[PDB]
C-alpha cells in the first residue's frame, strides 16, 4: 500500500447491541412503506354479493363435472371441444387462478387448468423458481443460525491481497467497513405483515 | 535538482499527477521516495524564508493528510496537534475489545496479520500489542 | 393497452433534421 | 484438474500403449470423484465399471450420491450463472 | 543523461470486481450483489 | 433450388468451421457431432454460431427447467477425457448427449429462432446483426 | 430564566456531561440549560449525526480559532441536508433514488428535495457575494447509486447560482476532500450534496482547521450551533452564549477553548 | 466494435450496389424489389457521402475545407445506413463534411428552393 499506515484497522464490532427481533422488524417496516407506495393505496371496499367459501365451491364444482363423467369423452387437442370440456376448463381455470392468487401455489394443476399461452409458461417459470428458491434460502438460513454463522452475506475475498494490490489504503480500507456491517445484520423481514 | 523541483511545485499545487490522483501522503511515498520529508527539508534550506515556510506547511499538512477522512473526522474533533494522541487511543481501545471478545493468542495472530498488511515495524506492532496487554490488566 | 396507460448534441442533429424536413413538406403544401 | 489427469493416463495405457484397465484402475477414478465432490462426474463413472467392470463399490456409490444431495439441499446442483434467464437482446455474447 | 522518470505518473489503481460465492443467496440477491460490486469498482477508479 | 439432406449438413458444417479463437475439444465435437445427426437443419444458416454458442456457454435445458441428464451437461469440462476415452457413440454417453441435443434444439427452435425469424424493425435488425457478430467471433 | 435546547445526535454521554457543566459553571445558573431533539434558536447540538430539522450546513474558519497550521485560510464548506424523517423511516435522500429504480412516483420526495436545494443553494450564495467570490464549487459523490440525487443537486444548484450570476465547478468527494485538506487556500465557497460522505468531509474540515462549531439552518428561520468534539463544542457554546447577549462569558469559554482542548471546564 | 461493424456493412453494401448496377442496367431500373431500391438510394448516398473537401484546396476551389472526426464519420454513416437519412436529398451528400454538413446544406437548398417555387409559381 506503499506506505506505512497512520493507524491500525480492527473489526468494527463497536456498535454490537444490535437486536434480531429489531433488525428484522426495521427491514419489515420499510418494506411495508414501500409496498404501500408501489402498490398505491387499499382499493375499495367490495361486498361479496355471494357467499361461500373456496372450498364450497371446488365441491359444487367437482360435484357438477362428477355426473358428466360417463358423456364426458375425450379428444385430440386439434379437435373440437365439448360443453363438458368447455365447462370444465373454464371453472378449473378460474378456480387455479384463484389458488394461485391466493397462495395455494399447487404447480402440477396450474400448469394443466392455467397454461395457454407461453407468456404463461413464463411467468409460471419464474414463480416456480422464486417459490422453490424462496423455501430454499429458508433452510440455508435456518441452519446457518444452527451453528450461529452470521447471516448477512461474505463475499470471497482474500484482503491480505487486497491491501497488497492498491496503492492508497483508504479506499480499500473503506471496503472492509461495508463488508463487515453488512455481515453483521441479518436481511429478513417479517413476512406475516407482508402478507396482511 | 529536477526531483525537489517537482516535489516543490506539486505540494504548492502548480503541477498535479499525470491522472489528477489526490496529492496524499502515500501518494508521494509512491513517486518521491519515502524519504520525502528530509529531503525535501533539507533542499528547502536553499530557498528564501517565505519557501521555506510553505513547504514547512505543506509538510505538515501532507502528513495530516496521512489519515483517512473517517478517522480525521472521528478523531481530529479537538485539533490536529491532538489527533495522533487520540487516534493512538482508539486504536488501543478497540486492540483491548478485541482482546476482550476472542482471547489473546487470536489478537496476537491477528495483530501479526494486521502489522503485515499496515506495513508496521515488528517493534512497533510489539510495542503495540504489549501496550495494550499491558492497558488490560 | 398498459402500456398505453403507463406513458444534448444529439438533440441538435434531430432538431436540425426536423428542422430540415419541416421545409421540404411546406414547400410541396404551397 | 486430479481426475483429468487419471483420464489421461488411462487413455494413454488403453489406446497407445494397448493395456485394458482394470477394476482397481477405475476404482482410484470413482474415489477421486467422491473426494473432489463432483458428483456429476461420479455417476459416468459408477456406470462405466458396472459396464466394464463386475459393479462399482457400494460405498463409492453411496458416497457419491450422499454428496449430491447436500448439493441439492443448498441449491449447488448446477452453476447458477446459467440458471439466470436470458432472452434474445439480452446475452452478452462474451 | 537522458530522462530518468515521470515523477507526476502515478500507475492508477488497479479495480477489481468482488466476487460472491455461487450459492442460493447469491441468485435471490444477484442484482444487490452486482450493484455492491459496481459501486466498489466506481470507488476504487475515483478513490472515495 | 434442390436442398437435399447432404447439401444441408453440409451449408452447416462450412458455417461451423468459421472461427477465430481456437476451440475445446468437448465443445467443437459435440457441436459437429449435432450438424452431423441433422439437429441443425431447421436451424437457419446465418443463425448457427449463435446456436453454437448458447449450446457452449449457455445451457437452455437449466434454463427453462427441462434438465432431465445426470451427467451430460456441457458446463462439465471434465467429460472431455470422458469422449476421448468412450467415443460419443458409446452406450454410456450416447443416450444422455441425444437428450440434451434434443431438449437444446427444441428450445432453440421455440424461444430464439422464433423471435428472430419476427423481428422487421430496423433498430432491432441492427440489434440482430451485432448480436451475430459477436457469436461469430466468440464461438 | 433563558432556556438552552440540547439535541444529542450520536454523542458520547462525556461529551453531552462536558457541555453542560461548561454551560452550568460559565451561565451561573440565569439561564436554563434543557435537553430535547430538535429546535429553531439558541440550540446546541452534540454529535457528529444530523438532527432533525436543519436545511443548511454551513462552516467556517473563525479568526480567533484559526490552527497555527492552517492561519489565514478563508474557506466556507456549505452542506445541503435534506428534511430528516425518523430513524425506521427511509430517508429523503435514500428514498429519492431507490423509488426510482422501483419505479415508484417520486413527485413529492423531488419537490421536497428541490425546495432544499434552493434554500441551500441561496445560502451558499449568499455567503460567495458576502466574500466576493466569482465561484463557487460543487461536490457530489460520482457513485453510481447516487445518479439520481446528485443529478437533481446539480440540475438545481447550477440553476440558482447562474441565476444569481455566479459561476460553478462541478467535482467529485475524492479530489476536492484531499484539495481541502491540503491546499485549502484555492477554495472559496464550497457546497456539498447530501450525502454520508459530504457529512464526513464536513466534520474533518472542520476539525482538522482546529476544532470549529458548524452553524445549521433550520426550516423555521435560525442558526443553531453544533459540535462533536470537547473544543468544537465549547466553541458552539460560546457562540451561542454570545447569540444571547453574553461577551465576557463567551470569550472566556473562547479562551478555554484555546488553551485547554479536553479539559475546558477545569480549565475555566 | 462499432467501427468495424459499420465499415462491414458499407462495404457489403457497396458490394450489393456494384451486383444491382448489374441488373438494372440489364433488366431495368423498375425490375427491383422494394428492398433493393432502398440500398442503390442508400449505397448512391454513401458514395456521393464519401467525398470531402480538402482544406488544402479552399484557395483553387475555393469552397471551404472539413476535418471529420472519427467519431463523427461512425455515427454519421451508420445512421444512413438504417435509414435515419432517407428524406435527405442525395445531393446534399457531395463534397460535404460530417451529417451537420449534410443537414446545413439541406436548409440552403430547401430555402433555396423555396424562393424558384415562389417565382416559378409568380411571373
Amino acid at each position: 500500500i506503499s506506505g506505512v499506515s497512520p493507524l491500525l484497522y480492527f473489526p468494527p464490532t463497536t456498535t454490537s447491541t444490535t437486536n434480531r427481533e429489531d433488525q428484522i422488524n426495521k427491514n419489515t417496516n420499510i418494506a411495508i412503506q414501500m409496498i404501500k407506495r408501489y402498490k398505491g393505496e387499499v382499493p375499495p371496499h367490495y361486498t361479496r354479493k355471494s357467499s361461500a367459501t373456496i372450498e364450497q365451491v371446488e365441491k359444487e364444482i367437482d360435484a357438477l363435472l362428477g355426473g358428466a363423467e360417463k358423456l364426458r369423452k375425450t379428444s385430440t387437442d386439434d379437435q373440437p371441444m365439448d360443453k363438458l370440456t368447455l365447462m370444465e376448463r373454464c371453472l378449473r381455470h378460474a378456480l387455479w387462478s384463484y389458488h394461485k392468487e391466493e397462495g395455494r401455489y399447487d404447480f402440477d394443476q396450474i400448469g394443466r387448468w392455467v397454461v395457454y399461452t407461453p407468456e404463461d409458461e413464463v411467468k409460471l417459470a419464474q414463480l416456480k423458481r422464486e417459490v422453490e428458491a424462496k423455501e430454499k434460502l429458508a433452510a440455508l438460513r435456518k441452519r446457518r443460525e444452527e451453528e450461529g454463522l452470521p447471516g448477512g452475506p461474505v463475499p470471497r475475498i482474500n484482503w491480505p491481497q487486497e491491501y497488497s494490490s492498491f496503492i492508497d489504503r483508504e479506499p480499500v480500507v473503506a471496503k472492509r467497513i461495508r463488508y463487515d456491517t453488512l455481515a453483521s445484520t441479518t436481511l429478513e423481514r417479517d413476512e406475516k405483515q407482508i402478507e396482511s | 535538482s529536477t526531483k525537489m523541483q517537482t516535489l516543490h511545485k506539486l505540494l504548492t499545487g502548480e503541477v498535479s499527477f499525470k491522472n489528477k490522483a489526490p496529492v496524499k501522503d502515500c501518494n508521494i511515498v509512491h513517486q518521491f521516495g519515502e524519504n520525502w520529508a528530509t529531503e525535501l527539508s533539507a533542499y528547502a534550506k536553499t530557498l528564501p524564508a517565505e519557501q521555506q515556510k510553505i513547504i514547512v506547511r505543506q509538510i505538515a499538512r501532507v502528513k495530516l493528510t496521512r489519515y483517512t477522512v473517517a478517522e480525521l473526522a472521528a478523531y481530529c474533533g479537538d485539533g490536529p496537534a491532538l489527533l495522533d494522541e487520540t487516534a493512538r487511543a482508539a486504536n488501543i481501545e478497540q486492540g483491548v475489545a478485541f482482546v476482550k471478545a476472542k482471547g489473546v493468542e487470536a489478537f496476537e495472530k491477528y495483530v501479526a496479520e494486521e502489522s503485515t498488511n499496515a506495513n508496521w515495524k515488528p517493534e512497533e506492532a510489539k510495542k503495540f500489542i504489549e501496550d495494550v496487554k499491558a492497558k488490560a490488566k | 393497452e398498459a402500456a398505453e396507460r403507463n406513458p444534448t448534441g444529439d438533440n441538435a442533429r434531430d432538431r436540425l433534421l426536423k428542422e430540415v424536413l419541416a421545409l421540404q413538406a411546406r414547400i410541396n403544401q404551397r | 484438474s486430479k481426475f483429468c489427469a487419471m483420464m489421461d493416463l488411462l487413455e494413454e495405457m488403453q489406446h497407445r500403449n494397448r493395456l485394458k484397465p482394470n477394476e482397481e484402475s477405475w476404482t482410484w477414478v470413482m474415489k477421486e470423484c467422491v473426494k473432489s465432490g463432483q458428483f456429476r462426474l461420479g455417476y459416468c463413472i459408477q456406470q462405466v465399471m458396472e459396464t466394464e467392470c463386475k459393479g462399482c463399490p457400494a460405498d463409492l456409490v453411496k458416497a457419491n450420491e450422499a454428496n449430491a444431495q447436500k448439493a441439492k439441499t443448498e441449491g449447488k446442483e448446477h452453476p447458477g450463472h446459467l440458471s439466470q434467464q436470458a432472452g434474445l437482446f439480452d446475452v452478452k455474447v462474451e | 543523461r537522458a530522462d530518468e522518470v515521470d515523477y507526476t505518473n502515478l500507475p492508477a489503481p488497479k479495480p477489481q470486481k468482488t466476487v460472491w460465492d455461487d450459492n442460493i443467496e447469491t441468485e435471490v440477491l444477484r442484482k444487490y450483489l452486482d450493484g455492491l460490486s459496481q459501486y466498489d469498482m466506481e470507488e476504487a477508479k475515483y478513490g472515495v | 433450388q434442390v436442398q437435399t439432406i447432404p447439401m444441408i449438413r453440409g451449408a452447416r458444417f462450412v458455417a461451423l468451421f468459421n472461427q477465430k479463437q481456437p476451440s475445446y475439444f468437448m465443445n467443437a465435437i459435440v457441436s459437429l457431432y449435432a450438424c452431423l445427426n441433422g439437429y441443425l437443419d431447421d436451424v437457419k444458416v446465418q443463425y448457427v454460431k449463435f446456436y453454437e454458442y448458447l449450446l457452449v456457454h449457455r445451457d437452455l435445458g437449466i434454463m427453462y427447467g427441462t434438465a432431465k441428464n445426470k451427467f451430460f451437461y456441457m458446463y462439465v469440462q471434465e467429460l472431455n477425457y470422458l469422449i476421448r476415452f468412450f467415443t460419443l457413440n458409446s452406450p454410456i454417453l450416447h443416450g444422455e448427449l441425444e437428450e440434451m441435443l434434443k431438449q437444446h434444439t427444441h428450445l432453440f427452435l421455440q424461444h430464439y429462432q422464433s423471435k428472430m425469424n419476427a423481428i422487421k424493425s430496423e433498430k432491432d435488425v441492427k440489434a440482430l446483426k451485432n448480436l451475430l457478430y459477436s457469436c461469430k467471433r466468440a464461438v | 430564566s433563558k432556556q438552552l435546547t440540547f439535541i444529542s445526535a450520536g454523542a458520547t454521554a462525556a461529551v453531552l456531561q462536558s457541555a453542560s457543566a461548561i454551560v452550568s459553571k460559565v451561565a451561573g445558573g440565569r439561564v436554563q440549560t434543557k435537553t430535547a431533539k430538535e429546535a429553531g434558536r439558541h440550540a446546541v447540538v452534540v454529535g457528529p449525526e444530523t438532527p432533525i430539522g436543519v436545511h443548511t450546513a454551513v462552516t467556517e474558519v473563525p479568526k480567533s480559532a484559526q490552527d497555527p497550521l492552517f492561519s489565514g485560510v478563508s474557506t466556507v464548506v456549505v452542506r445541503a441536508v435534506l428534511p430528516r424523517a425518523a430513524p425506521d423511516s427511509v430517508q429523503l435522500r435514500d428514498a429519492l433514488d431507490v423509488y426510482a429504480s422501483a419505479g415508484i412516483d417520486t413527485k413529492e420526495e423531488v419537490r421536497s428535495a428541490t425546495e432544499a436545494f434552493k434554500k441551500s443553494a441561496e445560502v451558499a450564495v449568499g455567503k460567495a457575494k458576502a466574500k466576493g467570490v466569482k465561484r463557487i464549487v460543487l461536490v457530489v459523490k460520482q457513485a453510481s447509486k447516487h445518479n439520481c440525487i446528485n443529478e437533481l443537486f446539480k440540475k438545481i444548484s447550477t440553476e440558482t447560482i447562474e441565476s444569481a450570476g455566479l459561476t460553478t465547478e462541478v467535482v467529485g468527494t475524492a479530489a476536492v476532500a484531499n484539495q481541502l485538506i491540503v491546499n485549502p487556500e484555492s477554495l472559496g465557497v464550497v457546497l456539498l450534496n447530501d450525502v454520508a460522505a459530504t457529512e464526513q468531509i464536513e466534520l474533518a474540515f472542520a476539525g482538522v482547521v482546529g476544532g470549529v462549531s458548524r452553524v445549521y439552518h433550520t426550516v423555521e428561520g435560525g442558526k443553531i450551533s453544533a459540535g462533536h468534539s470537547f473544543k468544537s463544542v465549547a466553541l458552539a457554546v460560546a457562540q451561542e452564549l454570545r447569540e444571547l447577549g453574553l461577551s465576557s462569558e463567551a470569550d472566556k469559554v473562547e479562551a478555554a477553548a484555546s488553551k485547554n482542548p479536553r479539559a475546558v471546564v477545569s480549565a475555566l | 466494435v462499432d467501427h468495424y461493424n459499420v465499415a462491414q456493412d458499407v462495404v457489403q453494401m457497396l458490394t450489393k450496389y456494384r451486383e444491382l448496377q448489374d441488373i438494372i442496367a440489364v433488366l431495368g431500373i423498375d425490375e427491383l424489389s422494394e428492398e433493393d431500391k432502398l440500398i442503390v438510394d442508400r449505397a448512391r448516398k454513401l458514395v456521393k457521402f464519401l467525398s470531402q473537401p480538402f482544406q488544402v484546396a479552399e484557395v483553387f476551389t475555393g469552397m471551404t475545407g472539413h476535418y471529420v472526426q472519427l467519431d463523427d464519420t461512425i455515427d454519421s454513416f451508420s445512421g444512413l445506413l438504417m435509414g435515419t437519412y432517407d428524406q435527405v436529398p442525395e445531393m446534399a451528400f457531395y463534397m460535404v463534411g460530417g451529417i451537420n454538413s449534410v443537414l446545413e446544406k439541406a436548409k440552403k437548398m430547401a430555402e433555396e428552393a423555396a424562393e424558384l417555387e415562389k417565382m416559378r409559381r409568380a411571373r
